């Protein structure tokens, strides 16, 4: 059982896209620099280990996607996740995956407020879920 | 020889460039469909300068139609002259802006401003020899001052040496058209004051006064405004494409008028002007040209040149015109007027001519005005945004856009930093 | 292109509907069949061959409102799953349209809204028309303001909304339903366009000369307010306004986000004839607090931002001069922390006026959508409504009946005293 | 030149075969005494002058239902021997159906075969309808599928099955027919189109608006996605798919050859003039699980194979537009071991309209048959079934009394639950 | 002199060569009855490299029609051009391979090839110096696939000296048109890699981008999509058919463009491609055409070349124009570009003009890039095969006509190390 929340207008509880990029490459032990490189999936993917250890298939997520093909398997993968975790959340893939800045910094902004919801503070490695 | 990239951002950016380009078309001889029927070989010796040949003696305009909403460039097909237009230079979006500058810049913009990019890098690489680029836009609204700055940005970015010259239509004094358009303009002249080398301050309150008081136009509409605005700007190129007998160009006319580089916003003027029933009582020598054009009442910025001091003033002149004449006529505004220039530019009046006048008239005048006194403006501006941004009004819509406070911050900064320097040279001697 | 999703959901919605689907079939030349002998697209799809449908969705709990729509004049232009009935209303009663009665159909709904959705390509958002009043345009229509945020995450959201008056109620729980509505949408909606019968009443009695004003002319009058916002949509202007730009230019902050909707000018012809109605003149119509749309008095507010929609023969210049005046006026104060208070949106073509309407045939119209400190008042009102049922606990076991806790009722009535103070705080000048 | 020959068993089978030749007839215009005023060819045989003769075979073990077609409007339509009636039914037993009725006529079923086939050259295969609950659809079809086996060889067969639903039976003693039927034809069958009674019904009732649908409503519905399965052969397309193709990507392993059917668009005249049906728009019609013609969840399951056949004003880019967003789609996940899930058919002609049908005339229409491991669980209920009764041997002493033995049904048990484990297996994602 | 011989194979094949048939009929002035109705010398001079010449002033194709299936073949034969085929020519089954590859290759293909061989056989004996063979076909069915492959090795084994092209739909990435494609195309590859001399890759979803994108085709069709892959395919026999001024023909091409045996595996392209209404804001000059041809949304492969470099492009144009300006526009691509072409093969970009240009155009071009980011296919279709592969999912179709894993792990392997090598000079300084 996952809590589930909602993003519409609220006024200081945003995030700038440095802060924003900053979280996800300090959680994740990556070195993003446009919001848009998570259009690939694989972060979502990772993300969602941490918080449920055990709901994503992480042997098949493609950590250096390259195609189009490629982030669509991963959300597939991350689909998956939130069906098994009941979030109700409908994923934009079509436009996520086209890496356009908008689409994926309205999606790292609910996801950001569902991790937020969920998270235990549960430490862990992900260099080891990586490889 | 000298090809010019034209670019229209947003509903008054498109406005304005379509009356632009009807203007530029009939003074080339150029008809709705891109065919040639002028009379003189003069016309067409230097009409690459806007124009491209495409084939069969067709001739389409070097521009590039950019807005997130497609309303206005539907108009601006069903126009008349909207044929002329390349149909793959026309690139909008769906979503628009929603009067958001970060919309503009951001997001919105951002998806847009890569297929903007790729036209424009095609029609830099169709010229010969590009002098650079003309930006028409507001900078009150979203996309023409949020996705337009980008633009510029980008523009700047790949083409550091062209010239990047913008008309841009500023907010009024006396009443906003947006709640948010202190934001949108803030932010907007801080990535001119870095990434444009002219800018052309045009203000509708100017406008209308002009139209009502020294026009005799009763009820003006957005397409009388637009008419002046293309009159101007038709005005500063005019030596570029025509012959003359002193010829200016975009970077001459910069460097008389821009000493320091961050001041070069400026108060664009045009003479005569005069009513249908009022004409026929006047001759249009040169010194009435002159004293037309030496007012406050005639500006196109909303601030008193009296309040201040001209740092430089470039004049163009279209017609056949005495040298002497002019030239006197320069010295005298000079001498009578000397409290308005500063002292420590001796001779900062700048002459063109161009032996070519506009249709209609036997000789027109184009005023390039660089005034201390428009540190007004953008006081006013500083002023407005300080009153919000203190209590952190519609902040939201913006920050919900990913911009952080630090960014306006800087913004104002910079802005206040700019009045501090205009200032500085008022008060020299 | 830009299209727009109506929803319609209760009595009022479906009758305001009704004026609404009525009023855009003659401004696009729809005959009520779905028929023509490129402008409607934003309302309408089209199908097939010679037939255009109403991008609309009608919801009613019980079938007897809905009915009329199907036995009707335009049973034709509606596809039959566009028109949602129930059994059994909500019965004045929040909680069973929210739970009980609205969680039978709200998958339904939103199933169809979903269909409507995928054939948008450039969906701008959602127009809600409800009430507060009714179990059904309270209770579920905050059950589907919230899986619509949910669903379709930042599209912009507006509401459409029959406020109750202050000494003219249908129901006795209306503050009840007012309040938990209120309360539930808060942070689904971007911004809610208040207005109220008895102001809508003495407009057609004072200005139209109307004796008996029936629901259909306020219908007809809200008609016209709705039309005058989407015309710039619609339709070409000089200088134009889309619903994502209300929200930037009327809402300064989240919560506060009902701004009050003014038209000008409201009159007969035999009354018409005997005046020019020139821009300054239908201006400072609508900046007179006798034709405002709410019970409410702005002389006794700030106004925090106006929006002004002009429609018609209508020259820029001219807007800027009658603003200015108005700017001027001792009646008209704006909050200090807003310098810039006027947007202005302007559109060439004159309002359509539907045959056999009250409405004489203008070259100009204008609606107002202005924000103010005033509408406070009305807030307090509702409260103190509140409080004095609750102090008995009035009613309150129907409520619990539908499975609604005690403690929501407190919970909603906190966060309405909160709602007040930000009102009150926002009202101050700022110091230094 | 490509015949397929079709065979009818028992009331299902026959009455189905009524309503599907009834079509194909149409579709050729061919009269119901066999004459037209050269695609009709791979349905019907060509005599002497003037008339055209179906390549089937009607058989039940009673004369009643064959009657009806000797003195009905399609009397002319068959040559006599073609109709093949006993005289004592199967009872709803397996066992009278497969041994002690079957086992006379069979003989005589297989030499008619034989004359039909002798007269094609270049025969595809085999159509076999029937159901899984009678004695005749289970028992004979059993036993003829056996000697088509033998006979035939490789030649491929392929079934059409009113399959028993979860709530809705006839006979009670439908679980044993159904598992001994499933176990004797498993390893004879290629390909096994299942279709349920229930959701054909709820269909009927949910999208053609029809209060009470008949038996006759659902046979012309199959007969419509029949026509889809052998309209590629019958007409010119832009891209074809044949009978031998779909077992090829269909049925990944031997033993799971069971896809499932699902058509649309499925809708009444006066719904459709309100709808603009793209290939998108079919597309995710056919795709939700409310218009499927088995009661089972596929959003419960796993797809292994999908193939879609598009029929009418269809584009090839439009249809791959439609697939690649329902690819993106949630509700839609496929197996580890199967990156491939589409195979995409598209023939250039409409789909026919039976004269005085329930369904609307439509310029495009889609079939698509899908293998899903949420089939996994009609089996489990099949089996649970079985299991309740054979527990008590209730009824199993008709069985035995027409000739068959105990251990037989544990065998067929035993089969089952073999199956039920393979299917399990199927389910899982690949280790690394 | 210099006779082509046409093979066609399933529906795809057959479907894309009809339409091929119909654009040289009418380039070579060749009507739907065989009748020569054409106005110049020039059109009938080379005529005998795609037609024999029958009796009584008829030309018929040089044309071999195969299908397992006889429907398409009848439709063919119904089309507008179909009686002008030899009916002799068409070689049909009655069964079908049932999108099997092993039906395809070794059982129902392996009935009808004999017949196919001796058509072949007589076609090469009437020609009086056979250049060699074109194939058109799918490698993602059965017949096109299997009975093809089958074919091409037949061939090659009677006549090794002769070349051996082949035009092959490949699947696409973004969504399967059958569940067992990737068995079909790794086995097809197989073959190919070891028995055609060049093979041009063309897919599907590139030519809907194309259509859709670039054609402003709201709804492509099958047709249109044909007619594309036809132009490139008659742009590459331009020079053999006609006189030019630097004169292309197969064997030089095939030289200029494969460096080691394996890799003769292009991605092709042509230019020009406008819509109806946007051919009238642009004129065709030679620099324009190169521009089109040097990108990736104009190639009919779904593979970025920005994702690989090029080995070598061969670049054949068609109309009157200047041999200096496209020298010129050659060397620029490849300064401008000089990241995208490997090192170690100094000036890779081979020319070849023909000067009479196709019909309705004064000028176009044809595009041949051999680049090693066509690797990213064949790594996608062998992730696609061992995924199923180690499974075993649908294999008993195949093991059931004969067929065991050992040839399937072979083809496999092949695949692999095709891929390898492609890395290997993709890395290469
Ligand atoms: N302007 C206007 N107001 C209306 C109309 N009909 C009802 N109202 C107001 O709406 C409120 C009553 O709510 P309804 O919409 O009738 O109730 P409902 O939404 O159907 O809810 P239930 O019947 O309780 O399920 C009162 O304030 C009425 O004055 C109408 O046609 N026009
Ligand atoms: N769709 C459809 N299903 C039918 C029809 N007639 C019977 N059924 C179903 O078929 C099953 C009953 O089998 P029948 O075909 O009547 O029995 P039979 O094959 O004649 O076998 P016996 O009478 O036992 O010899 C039940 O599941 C019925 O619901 C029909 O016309 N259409
Ligand atoms: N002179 C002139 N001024 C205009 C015209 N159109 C708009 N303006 C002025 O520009 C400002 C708004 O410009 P606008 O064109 O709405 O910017 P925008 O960025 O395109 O607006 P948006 O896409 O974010 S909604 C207002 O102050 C208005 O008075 C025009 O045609 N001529
Ligand atoms: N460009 C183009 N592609 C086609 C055409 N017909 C089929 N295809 C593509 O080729 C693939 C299948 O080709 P197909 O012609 O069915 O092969 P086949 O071997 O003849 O098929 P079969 O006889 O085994 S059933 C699909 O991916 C399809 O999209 C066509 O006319 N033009
Ligand atoms: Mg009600
Ligand atoms: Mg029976």
């Amino acid at each position: 059982m996952a809590v589930n929340v909602y993003s519409t207008s609220v006024t200081s509880e945003n995030l700038s896209r440095h802060d924003m990029l900053a979280w996800v490459n300090d959680s994740l032990h990556l070195n993003y620099t446009k919001i848009e490189q998570l259009c690939s999936g694989a972060a979502y993917c990772q993300f969602m280990d941490m918080l449920f250890p055990g709901c994503v298939h992480l042997r098949k997520v493609k950590f250096q996607a390259k195609l189009e093909h490629e982030y669509i398997h991963n959300f597939k993968v991350l689909q998956a996740a939130f069906k098994k975790m009941g979030v109700d959340k409908i994923i934009p893939v079509e436009k996520l995956v086209k890496g356009k800045f908008q689409d994926n910094f309205e999606f790292i902004q609910w996801f950001k407020k569902f991790f937020d919801a969920n998270y235990d503070g549960k430490d862990y490695n992900p260099l080891l879920a990586r490889q | 020889m000298r090809e010019i990239v034209h670019i229209q951002a947003g509903q008054c950016g498109n406005q304005i460039g379509a009356k632009f380009w009807e203007v530029i078309s009939d003074e080339h001889g150029i008809d709705p469909t891109g065919s040639y029927h002028g009379d003189s070989d003069l016309q067409l010796e230097r009409i690459n300068v806007y124009y491209n040949e495409a084939a069969g003696n067709k001739y389409v305009p070097r521009a590039i139609l950019v807005d997130l909403e497609p309303g206005t460039m539907d108009s601006v097909r069903s126009g008349p002259f909207g044929q002329i237009f390349r149909p793959d230079n026309f690139v909008f979006g769906q979503s628009g802006a929603g009067n958001n500058w970060a919309k503009g810049h951001y997001t919105e913009g951002a998806e847009l401003v890569d297929s903007v990019l790729d036209v424009v890098r095609k029609e830099s690489e169709s010229c010969d020899c590009l002098q650079g680029f003309q930006l028409t836009h507001s900078l009150g609204g979203g996309t023409g001052s949020g996705m337009g700055t980008l633009l510029i940005s980008k523009i700047r970015e790949e083409y550091p040496d062209r010239i990047m010259n913008t008309f841009s239509v500023v907010p009024s004094p006396k009443v906003s058209d947006t709640v948010v358009e202190p934001y949108n303009a803030t932010l907007s002249v801080h990535q001119l004051v870095e990434n444009t080398d002219e800018t052309y301050c045009i203000d509708n309150e100017a406008l209308y006064d002009i139209c009502f008081r020294t026009l005799k136009l009763t009820t003006p509409t957005y397409g009388d405004l637009n008419h002046l605005v293309s009159a101007t700007m038709s005005g500063v190129t005019t030596c570029l494409r025509f012959p003359g007998q002193l010829n200016a160009d975009l970077r001459k006319l910069a460097v008389n008028m821009v000493p320091f580089p961050r001041l070069h916003f400026f108060m664009p003027g045009f003479a005569p002007l005069t009513s249908r029933g009022s004409q026929q009582y006047r001759a249009l020598t040169v010194p009435e040209l002159t004293q037309q054009m030496f007012d406050a009442k005639n500006m196109m910025a909303a601030c008193d040149p009296r309040h201040g001091r001209y740092l430089t003033v470039a004049a163009v002149f279209r017609g056949r015109m005495s040298m002497k004449e002019v030239d006197e006529q320069m010295l005298n505004v000079q001498n009578k007027n000397s409290s308005y220039f500063v002292e420590w530019i001796p001779n900062n009046v700048k002459t063109a001519v161009c032996d070519i006048p506009p249709r209609g008239l036997k000789m027109s005048a184009t005023f390039i005005g660089n005034s201390t006194a428009i540190q007004e403006l953008f006081k006013r501006i500083s002023e407005q945004f300080t009153a919000m941004f203190r209590r952190k009004a519609f902040l939201h819509w913006y920050t919900g856009e990913g911009m952080d406070e630090m960014e306006f911050t800087e913004a104002e900064s910079n802005m206040n930093d700019l009045v501090s320097e205009y200032q500085q040279y008022q008060d020299a001697t | 292109m830009r299209e727009c999703i109506s929803i319609h959901v209760g009595q009022a919605g479906v009758q305001i509907g009704n004026a609404c689907w009525e009023l855009y079939c003659l401004e696009h030349g729809i005959q009520p069949d779905g028929q023509m002998p490129d402008s409607f697209n934003t309302f309408f799809s089209e199908t097939g061959a010679g037939k255009h449908v109403p991008r609309a969705v009608f919801v009613d709990l019980e079938p007897t409102v809905i009915d009329e729509v199907r036995t009707g004049t335009y049973r034709q232009l509606f596809h039959p799953e566009q028109l949602i009935t129930g059994k059994e209303d909500a019965a004045n009663n929040y909680a069973r349209g929210h739970y009980t009665i609205g969680k039978e159909i709200i998958d339904l709904v939103l199933d169809r809204i979903r269909k409507l959705a995928d054939q948008c390509t450039g969906l701008q958002g959602f127009l809600v028309f409800h009430s507060f009043g009714g179990g059904t345009g309270s209770g579920f229509t905050s059950l589907l303001m919230e899986r619509l945020s949910v669903d379709y995450g930042k599209k912009s959201k507006l509401e459409f909304s029959i406020y109750p008056a202050p000494q003219v109620s249908t129901a006795v729980v209306e503050p009840y339903n007012s309040i938990l509505t209120t309360h539930t949408t808060l942070e689904h909606s971007d911004c809610a366009f208040m207005v109220d019968n008895e102001a809508i009443y003495d407009i057609c009695r004072r200005n139209l000369d109307i004796e008996r004003p029936t629901y259909t002319n306020l219908n007809r009058l809200i008609s016209q307010i709705v039309s005058s916002i989407t015309a710039s949509l619609r339709f070409d202007g000089a200088l134009n306004v889309d619903l994502t730009e209300f929200q930037t230019n009327l809402v300064p902050y989240p919560r506060i986000h009902f701004p009050l909707a003014t038209y000008a000018p409201v009159i007969s012809a035999e009354k018409a004839y005997h005046e020019q109605l020139s821009v300054a003149e239908i201006t400072n119509a609508c900046f007179e607090p006798a034709n405002q749309m709410v019970k409410c008095d702005p002389r006794h507010g700030k106004y925090m931002a106006c929006c002004l929609l002009y429609r018609g023969d209508v020259v820029p210049k001219d807007v800027n001069a009658a603003i200015a005046t108005i700017k001027t006026k001792r009646s008209i104060q704006f909050v200090d922390w807003c310098p810039t208070g006027f947007k202005v949106g302007i559109n060439y073509q004159p309002p359509t006026v539907v045959p056999g309407g009250d409405l004489a045939k203008v070259q100009r119209a204008v609606c107002m959508l202005s924000n103010t400190t005033a509408i406070a008042e009305a807030w307090a009102r509702l409260d103190h409504k509140f409080d004095l049922m609750y102090a008995k606990r009035a009613f309150v076991h129907w409520y619990v009946g539908e499975g609604m806790e005690e403690g929501e009722f407190s919970e909603a009535r906190e966060d309405m005293a909160a709602l007040e103070k930000d009102y009150e705080e926002v009202g101050v000048d700022s110091v230094e």
